[PDB]
RNA sequence: GCCAGGAGGUUGGCUUAGAAGCAGCCAUCCUUUAAAGAGUGCGUAAUAGCUCACUGGUCGAGUGGCGCCGCGCCGAAAAUGA
C-alpha cells in the first residue's frame, strides 16, 4: 500500500489530517500505510 | 488418614505445622454429606464436629 | 494447590469424557467429572439422553457439585414437527407443521428458561424462532 | 545470565509433574557465585577462584543462612513421606542423622518420585564432588534395579538373576569401529561372568562368536583387563556378525533372548539420487556400512519408480548421514523430494469403440469390441461387466479381453499411471469362426480402453494422508493454522495426556517432511504419524501446471 | 541500571555500557533497575527525553523485551512467523 | 471524552471436521428493557474473549452529514548551466 496515489480512508483507524503536503494514511498494523508518491 | 486420600495436601503439606496440631475440621449431613462423619467421626478418628 | 472455584459447563448425555472443556476448566478441582455424567445420566431419563446445560464447583478437598437446567426448544421445536435433522433453510423450505397449541405446549414445558417468567411472553419468543429453523405455523 | 534455582523448581512441575525435591543452594545468582551452601550436611562449602585449586569451608557470612533452614526443613519434611522414623523424629523434638536420612532419600531415589536438586558452573570447577557425592549416595545400584527380561527358548518371558556365579547371559550396545582392534561391540553382561579367550554365543542371530580380548575404554586410555562380570559393564573386542540391540548367552549357558525390543520410528521421508549410476552401488555400500551402526532409519527404494527412499528421524540426523556419505564413500548425493502415485480417472460415462481385423488372406485376427466404461468413487475397485447377449463374442474370448483392459490401464493415455475405481463393464462385440484369436480380442479391449479413457475425461488422483499429531493446546491452534495451511483439511482432536491429538487428512505433495514443520509450529513439544486412506482429485489447477514435457 | 552520582547507566539489551546524563532544566531519577523514574520539570523537554531513552532501546521485538511508557507489547510469533 | 447498564432463547437454520453476530447461503427475530443487534471491527483452531452500536450519568454550547464553487494541492522521473 506504500506509495500509491490512492489515499483513501482504509481500515477504519486511517486518517486524512493532511501533513506535508502529501497525504499519508495513519493506521495500526503498518501494513496499512498509503503514500502520495 | 484424611491427608493423603481427600486433603490433596499430600501428607507432609498438611502436617508440616503438626507440632501443635494444625488441623480441626469437616463439615456433615445425613446420607449426603454424612458418610464422611461415620468416617470422620468414626474410623480411628475424632475430629468431632456436630455429628 | 487449589481452592474455590465455581466454573460451568456445557455438555450432552453421550460424551463422557475429560475433554475440554471437560477438562482443563475443571483440572483446578479434581472434578469427579464421570460422577457428573452417571449422576445426570439417569437424572434426565425422561428421554434417555437429551442435551443439558450444567455448573460444576470446586472445593479443595476434591468436592465436586453440579447443578443443571433443561434442554433447547431448538430441539423442543424440531421434536415438536416432525423434522428430522432439521429443515434446510428458514425463509425458504417447509418439512412438518406446527399449530397453536403445539406450540404452546412448548411455551410451557420451558418455563423458567426461555427469558421472561410469564406463559403469554416467552409463547411469543417461541412464535418467532420456529420460523428461523425451517418450518411453517398454523395460526388462526 | 538469567541464572536461577526457582524457575527450574517451576517449569519441572509446569510440563511434567515430578517433584522435585532438592539437596543445596546459591551463593549468588549469575557471576554473583564464589561458594556453595548444601542442606545435606549443613556444611558452607565453598571454592574460592574459578580453576578450583583453592576450595574450602569458611564460615557462613549470613545473609542466606537462615534461608537454608526453611528448605532444610522442607528437605527433612520430604524424608518424612518415605523413613517414617525419620518422620516422629522431625515432628517431636530430636534430629534426623547424617546417614539414614541417606537411605530415605535414596528410596525417594530409586523409586522415582523425588530429584535432589544438585546443580552448577562445572566451567569454572564447582559443583563437582559435591554431585559425585550425592552419585555415589543415592543413585541406583544395579541391585535394586527390577531385573530385565529375556525369553527363554520356549516361547516365555524369563527373568535375568545378576549373580555374577549363574547362567552367563549378555547384552550388548553400541558399535563403534576402531582402526586399532575394529569393530568395538559395546557390551552390557547381566548374569554369570564373562571370560576372555572363551566363546558366547548370541542367541539373536543364532551365530557362536568369539571374545577376542577383553575391553572397558577408561578416559585417557584402553582398559585392558580379563573379566566382566554379571552386569559389569563395558566392550568387546573382535566380534563380527554381532550388532546394537543383541544378546549373547555363555557357550552352553541355558541359551535365551532379552527382550530390548523398541520403536521410535522414522518421521521425514528424504530422497536421495547422486547422479549417475556409479555410485548406486557405492550407496548399496553406505547404507550397508550404515544399518550395523545405525540401525534406526529406513531405506526403501521408491516401490515404483526409481529415487532410494531415504528416511529418518529428523533433518539433521539425515544431513550428517548425506554429508558423511559425500566425504566417507564420496557418494555426490543430490537429495531431492520424494516422487508421488497419481491414478486416471474420467468423469463422465463413455462407452467408445475398439476394432481390429487385418484381412491379407488367413489369419490376420477378428477383435471388434463395443464396452460400457462406467466409474465409480475414488476408492471403490476395479470391475467388468459380461454385458454378452448371445454369446457373440465366444465367451472364451472374454478372458484375454479382461487384461487387454487391465495391461492398457497400466499406463493411461495422460502421465502413463494406474487406472483406478472405474468400473469398466462392457457390452457388444462381434466374432468370426478362425480369424478372432486370443490376443487379436486382447487388443480389442485394450484399444477400446484406449479410446475410452482418452476421451471420457481422465483426472489425477493423489494419496490423501492421516496426520495425527500430539501437541500441547497452544501448538496445536497454531498447527491447526499449519494443517489447513496445507491443502486439504484434518479432522479432530482429544487430549492425550498433556496433549491434543489431531486427526487430519493430509495430501502428501504439500505434506512433505512435516517433522521439522512439525517442530515449528509445535517448537519441539510435538509429536505425530501420517498414514494413508484414498486417492482424490486434484483441485483442478494442478492438471494444467503438470502438462510438463 | 544503576544511576551512578550523576550519570545514568545501564546495560539492556546491548553489548556495552550506556551513559545517559542530565540535561538543562529536567532530572532523573533511579529507583532500581527495570523501572527508571524522572524528575522532568518542562513537559516539552521532558517528554523528548522519554521517547529519546525509549528510542534508545526500542522494545515490542514480536513479543516483548524493552522499555515502556505504559506500553503495551502488540503480540506476534517467535519461532514461528516464518513460512 | 469521562463512570457505568452494554441481556435470553441461540449453538439461528443451513452448511462444515466444527462455524457460536464473526467462512459464508437463505437471513429478514420476539420477550425481559430507561437501552442491548441474528450484529461493527478486533480475537479463535471453531467458542470463549475484546468491542462498538443504542441508554442513562457528567458537562455546558453549539454540531455532524449531505449537494455546490474559486484558488489551490497530490498525481508529476531524462539526459552540456540555470
Amino acid at each position: 500500500m506504500k506509495v500509491r496515489a490512492s489515499v483513501k480512508r482504509i481500515c477504519d483507524k486511517c486518517k486524512v489530517i493532511r501533513r506535508h503536503g502529501r497525504v499519508y494514511v495513519i493506521c495500526e498494523n503498518p501494513k496499512h500505510k498509503q503514500r502520495q508518491g | 488418614l484424611e491427608v493423603i486420600k481427600e486433603l490433596r495436601a499430600i501428607t507432609g503439606l498438611g502436617l508440616k505445622e503438626a507440632k501443635d496440631l494444625a488441623e480441626k475440621g469437616g463439615p456433615v449431613k445425613e446420607g449426603v454429606s454424612k458418610q464422611e462423619a461415620e468416617e470422620i467421626k468414626k474410623k480411628l478418628e475424632a475430629v468431632g464436629a456436630v455429628v | 494447590k487449589k481452592v474455590v472455584a465455581v466454573v460451568k459447563l456445557q455438555l450432552p448425555a453421550g460424551k463422557a469424557t475429560p475433554a475440554p472443556p471437560v477438562g482443563p476448566a475443571l483440572g483446578q478441582h479434581g472434578a469427579n467429572i464421570m460422577e457428573f455424567v452417571k449422576a445426570f445420566n439417569a437424572a434426565t431419563a425422561n428421554m434417555g439422553d437429551a442435551i443439558v446445560p450444567v455448573e460444576i464447583t470446586i472445593y479443595a478437598d476434591r468436592s465436586f457439585t453440579f447443578v443443571t437446567k433443561t434442554p433447547p426448544a431448538s430441539y423442543l421445536i424440531r421434536k415438536a414437527a416432525g423434522l428430522e435433522k432439521g429443515a434446510h433453510k428458514p425463509g425458504r423450505e417447509k418439512v412438518g407443521r406446527i399449530t397453536w397449541e403445539q406450540v404452546l405446549e412448548i411455551a410451557k414445558q420451558k418455563m423458567p428458561d426461555l427469558n421472561t417468567t410469564d406463559l403469554e411472553a416467552a409463547a411469543r419468543m417461541i412464535a418467532g424462532s420456529a420460523r428461523s429453523m425451517g418450518v411453517e405455523v398454523v395460526g388462526a | 545470565t538469567g541464572a536461577d534455582l526457582w524457575l527450574v523448581i517451576r517449569t519441572m512441575q509446569e510440563r511434567l509433574g515430578a517433584r522435585p525435591v532438592v539437596m543445596q543452594l546459591p551463593i549468588g545468582r549469575e557471576d554473583t557465585f564464589s561458594g556453595i551452601i548444601d542442606v545435606l550436611r549443613m556444611k558452607a562449602y565453598t571454592y574460592g577462584n574459578d580453576l578450583g585449586t583453592d576450595i574450602r569451608e569458611i564460615p557462613i557470612p549470613e545473609e542466606y543462612l537462615d534461608q537454608a533452614r526453611e528448605y532444610h526443613e522442607k528437605l527433612v519434611e520430604v524424608a518424612a513421606d518415605f523413613d517414617e522414623n525419620i518422620m516422629l523424629k522431625y515432628l517431636e523434638g530430636e534430629e534426623p542423622t547424617e546417614e539414614e536420612l541417606v537411605a530415605a532419600i535414596r528410596k525417594g531415589t530409586i523409586d522415582l518420585k523425588i530429584t535432589p536438586v544438585f546443580l552448577g558452573s562445572a566451567l569454572k570447577n564447582k559443583g563437582v564432588q559435591l554431585l559425585l557425592d550425592a552419585v555415589v549416595d543415592y543413585l541406583p545400584s544395579p541391585l535394586d534395579i527390577p531385573p530385565i527380561k529375556g525369553t527363554t527358548p520356549e516361547g516365555e518371558v524369563v527373568e535375568i538373576h545378576p549373580d555374577p556365579n549363574g547362567p552367563l547371559a549378555a547384552l550388548a550396545f553400541k558399535i563403534m569401529a576402531d582402526p586399532y582392534v575394529g569393530r568395538l561391540t559395546f557390551i552390557r553382561v547381566y548374569s554369570g561372568t564373562l571370560t576372555s579367550g572363551s566363546y558366547v554365543y548370541n542367541t539373536t542371530k543364532g551365530r557362536k562368536e568369539r571374545v577376542a580380548r577383553l575391553l572397558r575404554m577408561h578416559a585417557n586410555h584402553r582398559e585392558e583387563v580379563e573379566e566382566l562380570k554379571a552386569g559389569d559393564l563395558g566392550a568387546v573386542v573382535g566380534l563380527k556378525e554381532t550388532i546394537t540391540g543383541d544378546t549373547l548367552v555363555g557357550e552352553d549357558a541355558p541359551r535365551v533372548i532379552l527382550e530390548s525390543i523398541e520403536v521410535p520410528e522414522p518421521v521425514i521421508d528424504v530422497a536421495i539420487e547422486p547422479k549417475t549410476k556409479a555410485d548406486q552401488e557405492k550407496l548399496s555400500q553406505a547404507l550397508a556400512r550404515l544399518a550395523e551402526e545405525d540401525p534406526t532409519f529406513r531405506v526403501s527404494t521408491h516401490p515404483e519408480t526409481g529415487q532410494t527412499i531415504i528416511s529418518g528421524m529428523g533433518e539433521l540426523h539425515l544431513e550428517i548421514i548425506v554429508d558423511r556419505l559425500k566425504r566417507e564413500f564420496k557418494v555426490d548425493a543430490n537429495v531431492g523430494k520424494p516422487q508421488v502415485a497419481y491414478r486416471e480417472t474420467i468423469t463422465k460415462p463413455v462407452d467408445v469403440e475398439g476394432k481390429f481385423i487385418r484381412q491379407t488372406g488367413g489369419r490376420g485376427q477378428y477383435g471388434h469390441v463395443k464396452i460400457k466404461v462406467e466409474p465409480l468413487p475414488r476408492g471403490s475397485g476395479f470391475e467388468f461387466v459380461n454385458a454378452i447377449v448371445g454369446g457373440v463374442i465366444p465367451k472364451e474370448y472374454i478372458p484375454a479381453v479382461q487384461k487387454g483392459i487391465e495391461e492398457a490401464m497400466q499406463s493411461g493415455p495422460l502421465i502413463g499411471f494406474p487406472v483406478v475405481d472405474i468400473k469398466v463393464t462392457l457390452y457388444d462385440g462381434s466374432y468370426h469362426e478362425v480369424d478372432s484369436s486370443e490376443m487379436a480380442f486382447k487388443i480389442a479391449g485394450s484399444m477400446a480402453i484406449k479410446e475410452a479413457v482418452q476421451k471420457g475425461d481422465p483426472v489425477i488422483l493423489e494419496p490423501i494422508m492421516r496426520v495425527e499429531v500430539t501437541t500441547p493446546e497452544e501448538y496445536m491452534g497454531d498447527v491447526i493454522g499449519d494443517l489447513n495451511a496445507r491443502r486439504g483439511q484434518i479432522l479432530g482432536m482429544e487430549p492425550r495426556g498433556n496433549a491434543q491429538v489431531i486427526r487430519a487428512f493430509v495430501p502428501l505433495a504439500e505434506m512433505f517432511g512435516y517433522a521439522t514443520d512439525l517442530r515449528s509450529k509445535t517448537q519441539g513439544r510435538g509429536s505425530f504419524v501420517m498414514f494413508f486412506d484414498h486417492y482424490q482429485e486434484v483441485p483442478k489447477q494442478v492438471q494444467e501446471k503438470l502438462i510438463k514435457g | 541500571a544503576r544511576l551512578v552520582g550523576r550519570a545514568l547507566e545501564l546495560t539492556v539489551g546491548f553489548s556495552h555500557p550506556v551513559v545517559v546524563e542530565p540535561p538543562e532544566g529536567i532530572t532523573f531519577e533511579v529507583p532500581e533497575p527495570t523501572r527508571v523514574r524522572v524528575s522532568g520539570i518542562d513537559k516539552q523537554k521532558v517528554g523528548q527525553v522519554a521517547a529519546n531513552i525509549r528510542a534508545i532501546r526500542k522494545p515490542s521485538a514480536y513479543h516483548e523485551k524493552g522499555i515502556y511508557y505504559a506500553g503495551e507489547p502488540v503480540r506476534l510469533k517467535p519461532g514461528k512467523a516464518g513460512a
